[PDB]
């Protein structure tokens, strides 16, 4: 199966370049989208840039044209370029891997090293509930997404992972308690069943406009 | 780069098809529902690729809809030619050409996300063995989507067809020539030559999409037969969903574009025959 290796520096200096690789391991990189999201200590996630098709790339407009991706796909790795590091830096560096921009979400994802040195409204911030109770989180978007929005479930210490691509639409394995709806620019997210293996930090995504862009996620816990 | 083929299919109706690009994209909705269907576990998918290759038509129709300004001018330069600026019409024709050239990268950005598509559904092909892989998704795939197909083909004779167009050619020849040698002092003989001279084209157009037809019908028939009751290993099991998909994306292309092609050459004749129905009433009504 397709897997993804981040190996790097994990400490580097302030205003020196950061320079983590990626190693695309049971799979080829050939036209894929690649790209590298980082996720600060305690905080969001932030999506640095991809390199994609025959060697084209999108970077963040955030990261002030200091950032380069690049491939050698013979070598079948990626790699990311940081220049002029600060202590905003510091973050846990995640490789991924989307199929499209078309019907854009993350397929695979690294396991994410740590490096220290449009407005997606994640609506409950932290959210404390029973077993068996649904919980319902709601994303709203600075402007027009149309269903150009996705969700993921970020397991405690693990990366993200899709559960409904395109507002509504269930990934294969995905639980059928987990509900996607919404279009234009309010969106919901809605377990409606609360199982043991939720307890989680779930995240909403856009793709529409090209700065990917992320929501502030929902701490979910038991109470 | 020079292989767009001009449809107009109704009355004031113009388009365009970029002939890789269909292929291209075809090829990769076989290659699609060829790995989905191969096991039935996965069959439920085609939903999912449905929906995916809708969206993949909206975005490159947005992409053609950027020329649409210099394609509705052509159009306008065509309905009035059809009651001289046939030079105005060569210079709005290279200008639609033109602007299709510079989205080119628009349009393969769109080729190139469905090629990654099917890549992955391709890529992840599970096989119980691996040293025997059930050619069953290549049945499910072939007489679904591509064998009925096949028989309308078959039934229509498309020589015929061809036939039958080149007696609408010569008439309108014989026609145009005496009007020019007996009484070339007629209205609308200009817009005859130019109706004629378009249909004459589209002919062979449509000349070349039934050539292409008629030996990928028989390339697929043969080929279909071979990968259908067997067990080939994962590797040439691959090899052989890729080659069908080949083999089938160039037969829909060309089959498409044929009868898209038909209806514009009877589209034309009927326009044609419009202004005939004038010069018969004319001739008779002189003849009074």
């Amino acid at each position: 199966q397709v897997q993804l290796q981040e190996s790097g520096p994990g400490l580097v200096k302030p205003s020196e370049t950061l320079s983590l690789t990626c190693t695309v391991s049971g799979g080829s990189i050939s036209t894929y989208y690649w790209s590298w999201i980082r996720q600060p200590p305690g905080k969001g996630l932030e999506w640095l840039g991809y390199i994609y098709h025959s060697g084209s790339t999108d970077y963040n407009p955030s990261l002030e044209s200091r950032v380069t991706i690049s491939v050698d796909t013979s070598r079948t790795r990626f790699s990311l370029r940081l220049r002029s590091v600060t202590a905003a830096d510091t973050a846990v560096y995640y490789c991924a891997r989307s199929t499209t921009m078309i019907q854009q979400y993350f397929d695979y994802w690294g396991r994410g090293t740590l490096v220290t040195v449009i407005q997606m409204t994640q609506s409950p911030s932290s959210l404390s509930a029973s077993l068996g109770d649904r919980v319902t989180i709601t994303c709203q978007a600075s402007q027009g997404i149309s269903n150009s929005l996705n969700w993921y479930q970020q397991k405690p210490g693990k990366a993200p992972k899709v559960l409904i691509y395109d507002a509504s639409n269930l990934e294969t394995g995905v639980p059928s308690r987990f509900s996607g709806s919404g279009s234009g620019t309010d969106f919901t997210f809605t377990i409606t069943s609360l199982q043991p293996e939720d307890i989680a930090t779930y995240y909403c995504q856009q793709y529409h406009y090209l700065p990917l862009t992320f929501g502030g996620g929902t701490k979910l816990e038991i109470k | 780069a020079n292989s767009i083929d001009i449809l107009q299919e109704k009355e004031g109706h113009l388009d365009f098809v970029i002939i890789p690009h269909y292929t291209f994209l075809d090829y990769y909705k076989h290659l699609s529902y060829n790995s989905i269907y191969h096991k039935s576990s996965t069959y439920g998918k085609y939903i999912a690729v449905d929906a995916f290759i809708k969206k993949i038509n909206e975005a490159y129709d947005k992409v053609k809809s950027k020329c649409n300004d210099i394609k509705n001018d052509l159009i306008a330069t065509i309905k009035k030619l059809e009651h001289k600026m046939m030079d105005e019409y060569n210079t709005k024709k290279k200008k639609l050409i033109k602007c299709i050239k510079n989205h080119e990268n628009d349009f393969n950005k769109i080729c190139m996300d469905m090629k990654n598509y099917g890549t992955n559904l391709f890529e992840q092909l599970s096989c119980y063995n691996n040293n025997f892989c059930n050619t069953n998704g290549i049945r499910y795939h072939y007489d679904e989507y591509i064998h009925k197909l096949i028989l309308s083909v078959k039934s229509k004779n498309l020589n015929k067809d061809l036939s039958d167009m080149t007696n609408i050619l010569q008439q309108s020849e014989l026609l145009l020539t005496n009007l020019n040698k007996k009484m070339g002092s007629y209205i609308y003989i200009d817009t005859i030559k130019f109706i004629h001279k378009e249909m004459k084209h589209i002919f062979n157009r449509i000349e070349y999409h039934t050539k292409i037809i008629n030996d990928k019908t028989k390339i697929i028939q043969d080929k279909i037969k071979l990968n259908i009751w067997r067990t080939f290993q994962k590797d040439e099991l691959l090899k052989r969903i890729l080659d069908m998909s080949n083999e089938y994306s160039l037969f829909i292309t060309s089959d498409h574009l044929r009868q898209m092609l038909y209806n514009t050459f009877y589209s034309k004749e009927k326009h044609l025959n419009n202004i005939f129905h004038h010069l018969i009433y004319v001739l008779q009504m002189k003849f009074n």
